C-alpha cells in the first residue's frame, strides 16, 4: 500500500524547446514544467518553513500544499490551475486531455503515427 | 471553493490577543534564549541547540524530548533554571497563532503578479514567523500594523523569487517596472507607443537603446504560454539522413584509402587523427615511424596530392556537404 507518497518523480527531457520564427511571431517555452515547479517550490518552502518553528495551523495548511501540488503533474480534475494566474483560461497539460488522455498522445501514438 | 476556505475557517476561528497579553508573553522569549543561554555557554551548545532541540520538545504535540537529561541533574545552583526555561518554553506557545488571521487580509493585493492567493500566504505568513521574532519589545508602539511590512516586504521578495520567470534579481523587475511605467508615462503624454531609443532619454546614464531592448527581451511574463496550437514542430537534433551519410564518408574513405601505402595511410590516420581520435603530432608519428620528419614531411604532402589527384579524375568532392 505504498500508494501513500514520498517522492514524485518527473523527468526533464521533453521541455527545453527554444526560439520559433517566421511569418509574423517567435519566442519559445514548454508546459508540465511550470506545472511541475508548483511542487518542489512548495516541498521546498515547507521544510524551511517549519524548521523555524511554525506552530500548528500554519504547518498543515502548508504541507498539504504539496498534496494539492501533487495533484498537479498528475490530473487537473477539480478546480483547475490555469496559466496566466489569475488567468481565467486554458488547462495545464496535466496528463489530462493530453498525455495518457485521449487523442493527445496515447490515442495519437498508438496508431496516429 | 479553493482549499483556502478550509484554512480561512481554521484561521478565523481562534481569537487574536487582548492587548497586554502581547508583551507579557513576548518577554518570555528574551529570557527564553537567555536562560537557555545559561546552559548554552555552560556546555557549549551555542544557545541554538538547547532552544531548537527543545522548541521541538516545546512542540510536544509531535516529536522528541532528549536533552532534558542533564537539565535535571541540576546542581545546587540549578533547579530554578529548570523551571525558568520551561516557563520560558511557553514563550513559543501562544504567540504566532493570532497574526495568521491579521495577515491574509493583506495578500488580497498581490492577487496577480505571480502565485495564487493560496501560495502567497505561504510567503506572506512565513514572514511573520521571522518578524514576530525580532520585535523590539522595548518601544511603546505595540505590535500590530508594524508587522505588515515584514510580511509584504517578504511578499515582494517572494513574488520576485517566484514567477513564471527564470531568475529575477531586483535588477530587472524594478527596472522593467520602470521602462513599463515610463513607457506608460510618456504614453499619456504623447499619444503613441514610444519607441525604444525614445525611452533612452526618459531614463538616463548608459540607458541607450540596446540595453533598453535587452531587458524587455529576457522576460516579464512572456516565455510563451507553453503549449497552445505539440504547438510547434521543427527539428534537426540527431538528423536521420545525416547519421546515415556519416558511415558512408567513413567507409568511403576506407575505400579511398585502399590505394594508399601504410607509410602514408597510417601516417595520415594518426596525423589528422582518424585512427581513433588521437591527433598525434608529427613527432609521435616520427618516433614510432623511425625516420625523422624529413622524408616524413614529404610523405605528408606526398599524400594530399596522391589523395586529391585521385579525385578530379574520380568524383567524391560531394562528401564535403555534411
Amino acid at each position: 500500500p505504498e500508494w501513500m507518497i514520498l517522492e514524485a518523480v518527473p523527468v526533464l527531457p521533453p521541455d527545453l524547446r527554444p526560439m520559433v520564427q517566421v511569418d509574423g511571431g517567435r519566442f519559445a517555452t514548454s508546459d508540465l514544467n511550470d506545472l511541475y515547479r508548483r511542487l518542489i517550490n512548495r516541498n521546498n518552502r515547507l521544510k524551511k518553513l517549519l524548521a523555524q518553528g511554525a506552530p500548528e495551523i500554519i504547518i498543515r495548511n502548508e504541507k498539504r500544499m504539496l498534496q494539492e501540488a501533487v495533484d498537479a503533474v498528475i490530473d487537473n480534475g477539480r478546480r483547475g490551475s490555469p496559466v496566466t494566474n489569475p488567468g481565467s483560461e486554458r488547462p495545464l497539460r496535466s496528463l489530462t486531455d493530453i498525455l495518457s488522455g485521449k487523442q493527445g498522445r496515447f490515442r495519437q501514438n498508438l496508431l496516429g503515427k | 471553493s479553493d482549499p483556502v476556505r478550509q484554512y480561512l475557517h481554521e484561521i478565523g476561528q481562534v481569537p487574536l490577543l487582548t492587548l497586554e497579553e502581547e508583551i507579557d508573553l513576548a518577554r518570555k522569549v528574551e529570557e527564553g534564549m537567555e536562560a537557555i543561554k545559561k546552559l548554552s555557554e555552560a556546555t557549549g551548545l551555542d544557545q541554538e541547540l538547547i532552544r531548537e532541540v527543545v522548541r521541538a520538545k516545546i512542540l510536544g504535540t509531535a516529536r522528541v524530548e532528549e536533552v532534558d537529561g542533564k537539565l535535571k541533574s541540576l546542581p545546587k545552583e540549578l533547579k530554578r533554571y529548570l523551571h525558568i526555561a520551561r516557563e520560558g518554553e511557553a514563550a513559543r506557545q501562544h504567540l504566532i497563532e493570532a497574526n495568521l488571521r491579521l495577515v491574509v487580509s493583506i495578500a488580497k493585493k498581490y492577487t496577480g503578479r505571480g502565485l495564487s492567493f493560496l501560495d502567497l500566504i505561504q510567503e506572506g505568513n512565513q514572514g511573520l514567523i521571522r518578524a514576530v521574532e525580532k520585535f523590539e519589545y522595548k518601544r511603546r508602539f505595540k505590535f500590530s500594523t508594524y508587522a505588515t511590512w515584514w510580511i509584504r516586504q517578504a511578499i515582494n521578495r517572494a513574488i520576485a523569487d517566484q514567477a513564471r520567470t527564470i531568475r529575477i534579481p531586483v535588477h530587472m523587475v524594478e527596472t522593467i517596472n520602470k521602462l513599463s511605467r515610463t513607457a506608460r508615462q510618456l504614453q499619456q503624454e504623447l499619444g503613441r507607443e514610444p519607441s525604444y531609443e525614445e525611452i533612452a532619454e526618459a531614463m538616463g546614464p548608459g540607458w541607450d537603446a540596446k540595453r533598453v531592448e535587452e531587458t524587455l527581451k529576457i522576460a516579464q511574463e512572456p516565455v510563451s504560454l507553453e503549449t497552445p496550437i505539440d504547438f510547434i514542430p521543427d527539428e534537426n537534433l540527431p538528423s536521420p539522413v545525416e547519421a546515415a551519410a556519416q558511415s558512408l564518408l567513413s567507409e568511403e574513405l576506407e575505400k579511398a584509402l585502399s590505394k594508399l601505402s601504410e607509410r602514408e595511410a597510417m601516417v595520415l590516420k594518426l596525423r589528422k587523427g582518424l585512427i581513433d581520435g588521437r591527433e598525434h603530432t608529427l613527432e609521435e608519428v616520427g618516433a614510432y615511424f623511425g625516420v625523422t620528419r624529413e622524408r616524413i614531411r614529404q610523405i605528408e604532402n606526398k599524400a594530399l596530392r596522391k589523395l586529391k589527384y585521385h579525385e578530379s579524375r574520380t568524383r567524391k568532392l560531394r562528401d564535403f556537404l555534411e
